[PDB]
């Protein structure tokens, strides 16, 4: 024998809830690096601790669009900064502030030509004279002085420009690959605040303007902290946003106004991480839109691979809710910050090549700590084999990402995602990249559609009978927390009166009538006004 | 599939001019002559005052490889005032887009601003220039009376440009109206025939153009790119054009009228931002004179192996039905950030095989992005979706990516051979590059052995050295080629052949040349025509006995053969290539006679037979099949045996079967050679005597719909001997059978409704819902889970009316999803109710009074379900809550159904029935 090791080579452990670290260089991803030693076709399972450790210094930058309609944003939001900090010291030790504003490339087709130059300065249509185009321009880094926030924001005033689209993507871009103007720290978590009222201009859009060299993805402002290729480098493209994203491990928000909520919302389809909100026409919302979407990104841990040899291929199961398993899976949702989830990677090569350090990664998006593989291996007419698609030969062995027999299967578990996020809609199971209902009566591509499954009066009565009357399942299984979600509320004597949500009725254990109500309004809402007094059997 | 790589053309322009940037062919109608046309946009010129104004080249292909400017126009800015000039002609990207014909060639200059007559602005709305030899005319359709963004003020007239055969241009200009854009078509000559130099506006005749549309539509950039195909009707050109942003940047292609200039097709990108616009194209790809859509979105994200989101690009090439629809298909990229189909650049007939080829491009892929061009060849399917080769650019970025393939054109055939050609243009780097395409050969050659079984004992030769008599076998090998060009008269061939290819290294060589006693032999003969197949022959004996031990493992002779150099045209050799889907190896083979018992022939005695298991595959899913064969040999030997299953269209071989201790592993192999698909498989060369197999081929049947009721297949093995070679043809068919699970599910809204009822009023007369109560809403749904389907059936549900004169649950009406109409014995909703505004137990029929709903159903496939959502009222009578057991009621409510009807009449069809019930409980709750 030769036998295939794992061993843990470094094994920092989680700092149980602590975020402010006293030099304690705060751990969230426990086994923090180890070295597996593969030979020919063999595997070797192990494994993955992560926790969103409380009290994590916070990191917020505030890219606005600076377009003339966002004037009075500019009023309700002077005064902002000093106010967030009151509602983010609730959650942080540290906070780190910043601002920066975006309008569109100065030039030709966008900016205001040059008809009169008497235009190189304002916009003289009407009197009121404001300021020249400037695409990207850095104003107040990330500083702890939430007041000087609002000494820059005073100082801030607003341009106009020609075309309906801004060119706000160059600001995205250049505040995320500009890391030490702009002041991103390491154990930080970080978010970018992308407010805009109006749509946007993507990559090639600059051709009109005449600029075909294509985004390189740096950092190009000067000491004069404008964007200096915002002429002469065409729009940053979805993928390379996105790439740039995940490596500085920024968090894309974006405030967006209602006109161009569902605009941005497809954007944010693409761009896996990225959360929309709807702000407010004079944009005094921000914040308890900032302060949410926090909440949002703290409440998922997903996995991203960055790198790893092609030879071998890693399998996951996710444990999350009391170490009840799910197989196949990277990524756990639903979480509240603080609690700690852990998965159960495996590895195999197909026949071990040559020799070399070979060290990858495997890490939560948006986190800093990360798990360190370094592998190594121990090593030193026709074909009725097949059966063809991704099968191999010797007897048939498939590739990284495939699965089965014939090599029919896969590991991709996007094809069984929903419109909600769960696997399958809850209602099934994803089998080789496609659900198979554990039918209550449903169908569909991810088992969406259920027409004669039971009213939502019979979902949410499994929360109201716990979440306010400690019994029930869910108190059974201790799920009614993360499962049962959503928001209840004691509702003063009788219901509310937006007829845009259901009332339901029911009796309880003890023999009474409890009566609730399902809302879903502004920012996906879910409320469940209970009527607090039963109806009881008097005596 | 090929031209050349070893010696392309390669030309430049000035650092930073753009060249390369627009690429076309000129071939003039007054020369024998061709050249090339390649826009340098930021080429600076020596027109006064004048930064960058760019131009366009004349290129000689006669190997001088020298470029000079094309006399377009050589004036300065005009004036409109003293120090108050009309244009502005620097920076305008003159050369951004070429196009021409014959002599004529229209050149834009989409960054061309014009300061409006009226107020003092600077506004880019490009003009153009259209040239013919002396006679040079300024073509700038936006530059009209209407300005500013509302109106053409921001056009870019010149973006895209193009020519219908009957002589008219197309033109793009993205920024018309508020950037929705506009497409602009002009008869030439109406442009030469009308252009004053006292003008800066000039109507055109019979000018066509697009409208302003709805705010809605602004910013869609159409325009952005052009094409021209004839898909309407017949007649001439029809307009495409790409609109990148249309959508929610989902992106749009326009079809319009060569003509009207009214809307044909539409198409629209499936995911938004990735540009589906940035480049079209259309050419007839598969020889059936029908322009195909191609349509460009190089930044589409398709989903990798591990399933994450990667920009890599993806090209549409609708293929046009003869209906005027289309079957469009889908082809991504490769690299990841090399755009790809960033340029669609159809080619003529590189091959020449009498379908047409393409080239797409990623600017930005290979190793350092210097980008590669893919070729895809044409077929009568479609388009054959597989790279027939890339070309790769050779050139290193200088201050921004070189860029290569971002524009390219091929159609033309600028050298003497009968093949097109190609363009491609750097403009990171400045360059374009001419890739010749090279002669086609397609050659036929043969192997054929004379005594084919070889016998020991016989005498009939002599050695080279020492007279001695010895097995004398003979082999000749024919050879013919003829290509469709610019080649012939000496095609050159270098012959190898090889005795006894089967055996390796182990050196057991049984047969050997005469002469020259070896198994290898070398040769180099020579031809020309289509017919004249020269053949050359040899002689070739067999060792004796007393040398080798054998068993029979068939002496096969190998065949093989190639081209040479100095086969080429004149102008820097270029060499030919054997056609792409034909091989260089040809062999066949000996069998020293054995067994065959005195005579000398083998004749043998083949048969096979299946056992008709599993006498059922369903019409809907895919049916698993299972083969039980038993072939054998009663006669003597069987050269080269194989077994040939016939199979239908729809019948595919998954494999043999290993997954069995009785059965064997047949090294059989899927083939289709003629219009005939059918399996293979060896029953062991020499097969043996008395040899018995019984093996199992497995498929999947595919259902085909009606398509009668049983489905055949062939069975049969033939071998190589002269006598009794074939087993007679045992057929085998297994019958089709309909099976279809319908079920019906139903369900309340709210299952429980507590009579205490809160808040509620007895009215005299209802109405409204809320004077009459809660909304009990019952559904019933149809669904057909089985695999064939069925066209009609009767659903029946029974309604829980009222009780003795007494209403409960008053439906208001009903809604259907699906395939079905329905119809109440009673008429829903009497009272006229409206929205807002502002016994002991059980119940239901057998009871109650029913209103029935009767529903005609018809067309549930595979997975398809229909849904009855009735809608009722739960009338407060319920009450009574003063005598006896007032205390609680069940509201029963029953559907049921029929299938009645399926589309096959050929089988045995069955009756499938069934029902469902649903309640609605109305109790007391508290009391
Ligand atoms: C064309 O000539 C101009 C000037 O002779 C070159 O650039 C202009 O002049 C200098 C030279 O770099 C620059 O500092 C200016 O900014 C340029 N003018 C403008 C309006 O941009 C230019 O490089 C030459 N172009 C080519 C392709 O040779
Ligand atoms: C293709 O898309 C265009 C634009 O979406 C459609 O044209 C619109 O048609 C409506 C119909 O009344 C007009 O009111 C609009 O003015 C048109 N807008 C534009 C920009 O043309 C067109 O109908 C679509 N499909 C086809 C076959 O034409
Ligand atoms: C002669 O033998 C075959 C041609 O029939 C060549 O070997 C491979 O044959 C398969 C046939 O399925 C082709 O798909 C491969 O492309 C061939 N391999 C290569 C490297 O070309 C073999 O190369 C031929 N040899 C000669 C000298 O012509
Ligand atoms: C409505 O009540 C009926 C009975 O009154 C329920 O149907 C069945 O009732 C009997 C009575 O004891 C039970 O034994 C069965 O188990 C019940 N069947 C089922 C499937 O539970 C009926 O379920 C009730 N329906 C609603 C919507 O509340
Ligand atoms: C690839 O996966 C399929 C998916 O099941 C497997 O084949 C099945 O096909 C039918 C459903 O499509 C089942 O009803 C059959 O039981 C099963 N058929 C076979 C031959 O296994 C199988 O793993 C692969 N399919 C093929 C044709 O190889
Ligand atoms: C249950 O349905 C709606 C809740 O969506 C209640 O209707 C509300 O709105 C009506 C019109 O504005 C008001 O007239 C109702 O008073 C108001 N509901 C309440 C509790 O104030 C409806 O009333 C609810 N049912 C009951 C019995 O209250
Ligand atoms: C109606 O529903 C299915 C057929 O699609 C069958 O259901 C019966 O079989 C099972 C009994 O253990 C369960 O599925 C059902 O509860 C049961 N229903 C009844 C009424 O017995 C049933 O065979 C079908 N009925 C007919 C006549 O085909
Ligand atoms: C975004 O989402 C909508 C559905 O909400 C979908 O039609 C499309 O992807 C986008 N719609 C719009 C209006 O942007
Ligand atoms: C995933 O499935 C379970 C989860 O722990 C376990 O078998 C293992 O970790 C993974 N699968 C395999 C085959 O190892
Ligand atoms: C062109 O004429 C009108 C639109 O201008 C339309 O009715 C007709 O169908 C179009 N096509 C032809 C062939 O006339
Ligand atoms: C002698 O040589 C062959 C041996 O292969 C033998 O079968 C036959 O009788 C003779 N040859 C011919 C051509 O008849
Ligand atoms: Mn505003
Ligand atoms: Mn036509
Ligand atoms: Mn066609
Ligand atoms: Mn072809
Ligand atoms: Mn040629
Ligand atoms: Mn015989």
């Amino acid at each position: 024998e030769f036998p295939v090791s794992e061993a843990r080579v470094l094994e920092d452990r989680p700092l149980s809830d602590k975020g402010s670290g006293d030099s304690s260089q705060v751990t969230q991803v426990s086994p923090q690096r180890i070295a597996l030693r593969l030979r020919p076709d063999d595997s070797k399972n192990f494994s993955i601790q992560v926790r969103q450790v409380e009290d994590y210094p916070v990191d917020i930058y505030y890219l606005m669009d600076l377009s003339y309609s966002m004037k009075d944003d500019l009023w309700s939001i002077q005064n902002l900064g000093t106010k967030l900090a009151t509602q983010m010291r609730k959650l942080t030790s540290n906070l780190r502030i910043g601002f920066g504003a975006f309008v569109d490339k100065p030039v030709s087709p966008y900016m205001y030509i040059s008809p009169p130059e008497a235009l190189e300065n304002p916009c003289y249509d009407m009197k009121t004279t404001c300021l020249p185009m400037f695409g990207y321009k850095h104003v107040l880094t990330l500083t702890d002085q939430v007041t000087r926030f609002n000494e820059e924001v005073k100082k801030q005033s607003v341009s106009r420009n020609r075309d309906a689209p801004e060119g706000g993507f160059d600001a995205i871009m250049q505040a995320t690959v500009c890391d030490e103007k702009i002041g991103w720290r390491n154990d930080a978590s970080h978010l970018l605040v992308f407010t805009t009222d109006a749509k946007t201009h993507i990559a090639l859009d600059g051709r009109l303007a005449g600029i075909v060299q294509p985004n390189d993805g740096q950092c190009h402002v000067g000491s004069d902290n404008h964007y200096s290729a915002s002429t002469t480098m065409d729009y940053p493209s979805l993928g390379l946003m996105t790439e740039k994203l995940s490596q500085k491990n920024i968090n894309l928000i974006f405030a967006v106004t209602e006109n161009v909520v569902n605009l941005y919302q497809n954007y944010s389809e693409l761009i896996p991480g990225t959360t929309v909100g709807v702000l407010s026409m004079d944009s005094s919302n921000v914040l308890q839109l900032i302060v949410d979407a926090y909440g949002k990104i703290r409440s998922k841990v997903e996995l991203e691979v960055r790198d790893l040899p092609e030879e071998l291929s890693l399998s996951f199961n996710a444990t999350c809710l009391n170490n009840e398993v799910i197989p196949g899976l990277k990524s756990c949702m639903g979480l509240k910050i603080g609690d700690t989830v852990s998965f159960s990677i495996e590895a195999k090569v197909r026949g071990c090549p040559q020799e070399k350090e070979k060290s990858f990664t495997i890490k939560p998006v948006g986190f800093k700590d990360s798990l360190i593989v370094q592998v190594t291996f121990d090593c030193d007419k026709g074909e009725m084999c097949s059966g063809h698609g991704q099968c191999s030969c010797g007897d048939c062995l498939c590739d990284s990402d495939w699965t089965g027999y014939y090599c029919n299967c896969t590991t991709r578990t996007d094809t069984c995602m929903s419109s909600n996020g769960l696997l399958c809609s809850g209602r099934g199971k994803c089998e080789c990249g496609s659900c198979v209902c554990i039918q209550p009566g449903s169908y569909g591509d991810t088992c969406e559609k259920c027409p004669t499954c039971p009213d939502a009066c019979t979902f949410k009565k499994e929360c109201v009978e716990c979440k306010k009357f400690d019994r029930e399942p869910y108190m059974t299984e201790n799920t009614c927390n993360r499962y049962c979600r959503d928001e209840i509320e004691s509702v003063k004597e009788l219901k509310d009166t937006g007829k845009d949500a259901v009332n339901c009725t029911y009796k309880n254990e003890d023999d009474c009538v409890v009566r609730f109500q399902y809302y879903e309004d502004s920012s996906g809402k879910s409320i469940l006004y209970v009527v607090e007094e039963p109806e009881c059997p008097k005596g | 599939f090929n031209l050349d790589v070893d010696s392309p053309a390669e030309y430049s322009g000035p650092e930073g001019s753009y060249f390369g940037f627009a690429v076309d062919f000129f071939v003039p109608s007054a020369s024998s002559r061709m050249f090339l046309l390649v826009g340098a946009p930021k080429a600076n010129t020596t027109q006064p005052g004048i930064v960058e104004g760019g131009q366009v080249l004349k290129c000689d292909w006669s190997s001088t490889r020298r470029c000079q400017p094309i006399e377009f126009d050589a004036t300065g800015n005009r004036d409109y005032a003293k120090d108050d000039p009309l244009e502005f002609k620097s920076h305008q990207w003159f050369g951004a887009s070429v196009r021409s014909k014959q002599d004529k060639i229209l050149a834009c200059a989409p960054l061309y601003h014009w300061r409006t007559e009226m107020k003092q602005e600077r506004e880019p709305v490009g003009t153009c220039f259209l040239q013919d030899g002396t006679k040079t005319v300024e073509y700038a359709p936006c530059r009209s009376q209407d300005i500013d963004a509302d109106g053409q003020g921001f056009c870019q007239g010149g973006f895209s440009i193009d020519f219908t055969k009957a002589d008219r241009v197309l033109l793009g200009g993205p920024g018309s109206f508020y950037w929705q854009g506009q497409l602009i078509s002009d008869q030439v000559a109406e442009i030469v025939s009308k252009y004053d130099p006292n003008v800066y506006s000039i109507k055109y005749n019979n000018q066509l153009a697009t409208r302003t549309a709805q705010a809605i539509f602004d910013d869609s950039y159409l325009g952005y790119s052009v094409a021209v195909g004839d898909f309407n009707g017949d007649g001439i050109d029809d307009f495409v054009s790409g609109v990148p942003r249309a959508a929610r940047t989902l992106g749009m292609v326009y079809i319009y009228d060569g003509k009207n200039m009214s809307s044909l097709y539409n198409f629209t990108g499936e995911q938004m931002a990735a540009y589906f616009g940035f480049s079209v194209a259309a050419t007839d790809i598969n020889g059936d004179d029908y322009a195909d859509v191609f349509i460009g979105a190089p930044l589409f994200m398709d989903r990798g192996s591990d399933g994450k989101l990667q920009e890599v690009g993806q090209v549409s090439v609708s293929l046009q039905r003869a209906s005027g629809d289309f079957q469009t298909t889908k082809l991504n990229g490769f690299e990841v950030f090399a755009r790809f189909g960033s340029a669609i650049a159809p080619l003529g007939d590189l091959d020449q095989d009498g379908f047409n080829d393409i080239a797409i491009a990623a600017p930005y892929g290979g190793e350092d992005k210097k980008g590669i061009v893919y070729i895809f060849n044409g077929r009568s399917t479609g388009l054959n979706a597989v790279p027939s080769q890339i070309l790769e650019g050779q050139w290193a970025a200088r201050s921004m990516p070189p860029s290569f393939g971002y524009s390219m054109k091929g159609a033309t055939d600028i050298d003497k051979n009968g093949y097109p050609d190609l363009i491609v243009g750097a403009f990171g780097v400045d360059r374009a590059i001419l890739y010749r395409a090279r002669p086609v050969i397609t050659v036929n050659a043969g192997l054929e052995v004379y005594p084919s079984i070889l016998n020991q004992d016989n005498k009939t030769c002599s050695l080279p050295g020492t007279a001695l008599k010895v097995s004398c076998f003979n082999v000749r090998f024919c050879l013919k080629a003829d290509g469709k060009g610019v080649l012939p008269r000496k095609l050159n061939f270098q012959v190898e052949l090889l005795l006894d290819k089967l055996k390796q290294k182990g050196a057991i060589r049984r047969a050997l040349f005469l002469y020259s006693r070896s198994p290898s032999h070398s040769k180099n003969m020579t031809i020309s025509r289509g017919g004249l197949m020269q053949c050359e022959e040899l002689i070739a004996y067999l060792r004796d006995e007393s040398e080798f031990r054998d068993k029979l493992t068939p002496i096969t002779i190998f065949m093989e053969y190639r081209l040479d150099y100095r086969t080429a045209a004149d102008t820097t050799g270029l060499q030919p290539i054997l056609n792409q889907f034909t091989p260089a190896n040809i062999s066949r083979q000996a069998h020293i006679l054995l067994d065959c018992g005195e005579d000398n022939v083998c004749k043998p005695k083949l048969e096979v037979s299946v056992d008709s298991d599993q006498k059922k595959i369903y019409i809907g899913d895919d049916n698993p099949l299972t083969l039980i064969v038993k072939a054998q040999n009663q006669g003597e030997g069987a050269y080269e045996a194989e077994l040939i299953v016939s199979i239908p269209l729809q019948a595919d071989f998954i494999g043999v079967v290993r997954n069995n201790e009785a059965l064997a592993r047949l090294s059989c192999a899927f083939k289709t050679e003629n219009q005939t698909r059918q399996v293979v498989c060896d029953l062991g060369n020499p097969m043996k005597a008395g040899t018995q197999l019984l093996a199992g081929l497995r498929f999947s049947v595919h259902q085909q719909s009606e398509m009668d009721t049983s489905v055949k297949f062939d069975l049969q093995i033939q071998s190589s001997n002269l006598f009794d070679k074939v087993s007679p043809v045992v057929s085998h068919k297994v019958d089709l059978a309909v099976l279809a699970a319908v079920e019906i599910r139903g369900v309340s809204s709210p299952d429980h409704v507590f009579l205490p009822i809160p808040n509620w009023e007895h009215k005299e007369n209802p109405e409204t819902e809320e004077d009459v109560g809660p909304v009990v809403q019952h559904i019933y749904e149809l669904r057909n889970n089985g695999p064939s389907s069925f066209s009609k059936a009767m659903l029946h549900l029974q309604w829980p009316y009222k009780y003795n004169n007494n209403t409960l649950l008053y439906i208001l009406h009903y809604d259907i999803d699906g395939p079905m109409n329905c119809t109440s014995d009673m008429e829903i909703n009497p009272l006229r109710i409206k929205i807002s505004s502002l016994d002991i137990h059980t119940l239901g029929c057998g009871v109650a009074q029913c209103l029935k709903i009767v529903c005609q159903v018809g067309r549930l496939d595979r997975g398809k379900s229909a849904i009855l959502y009735v809608k009722s009222l739960l009338w407060t009578e319920t009450f009574m809550n003063k005598e006896n057991q007032n205390h609680s009621y069940s509201l029963k409510s029953s559907a049921s159904f029929n299938v009645i009807e399926f589309p096959y009449k050929n089988l045995p069809i069955e009756d499938i029935t069934n029902s469902t019930l649903v309640t609605t409980n109305v109790t007391w709750g508290i009391q």
